[PDB]
């Protein structure tokens, strides 16, 4: 039953077949969690918001723009984020002509993808027209505006947390 | 590492 951890996944907040994290309470489906896992690991298992610290982002990039991610993720104001807006959504596509979601945030940490991030700057970029996109749809009073600005705090927060020696223009 | 299964929502 493992009640020490949670009972819906960290990231979608659905049940189903949940991995545990080891040092904190959250669980996650393996396709959910940042990386992905394509299968249960043995042994003892870490999630990567509670792990320490040449194509692609160097492994030290690598690893600070997944805790990153996934703490954005998990935060459960980052809902609206997940997934891009439904294309039969009114005027979305007609006033966003760069669309940007955490699914497509999460593709493109894989060197394998042909856009894939080389450095912490362009992931940061990224996050930021996600929340820039919100605040031009989105009226500032609704309910949808409020998470984003809000979820850009707590990222501002963890950007000088996880990147301490760098400062991200704009 | 533990795996638990819970019921999906629907
Ligand atoms: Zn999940
Ligand atoms: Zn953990």
């Amino acid at each position: 039953p493992h009640m020490e951890n949670e009972d819906f996944c960290a990231v979608c907040l659905n049940g189903g077949e949940l991995l545990c994290c080891d040092r904190c309470p959250k669980v996650f489906h393996l396709s959910c969690h940042v990386p992905a896992l394509t299968s249960f690991p043995g042994g003892e298992w870490v999630c990567t918001l509670c792990r320490s610290l040449s194509p692609g982002l160097s492994m030290y990039d690598q690893k600070k723009c997944e805790k990153l991610v996934l703490s954005l993720c998990c935060n459960n104001l980052s809902l609206p984020f997940h997934e891009p807006v439904s294309p039969l959504a009114r005027h979305y596509y007609q006033i966003i002509k760069r669309p940007m979601d955490l699914s497509t945030i999460r593709r493109k940490l894989q060197k394998k993808d042909p856009a894939h991030y080389t450095t912490p700057e362009e992931v940061v970029s990224d996050v930021r027209l996600m929340f820039w996109n919100c605040a031009k749809f989105n009226y500032p009073d609704s309910e949808v505006a409020e998470a984003g600005r809000s979820l850009e705090n707590f990222f501002e927060g963890w950007l000088k947390e996880i990147y301490p020696e760098k400062r991200f223009a704009q | 590492a533990r795996t638990k299964q819970t019921a999906r929502k629907s």
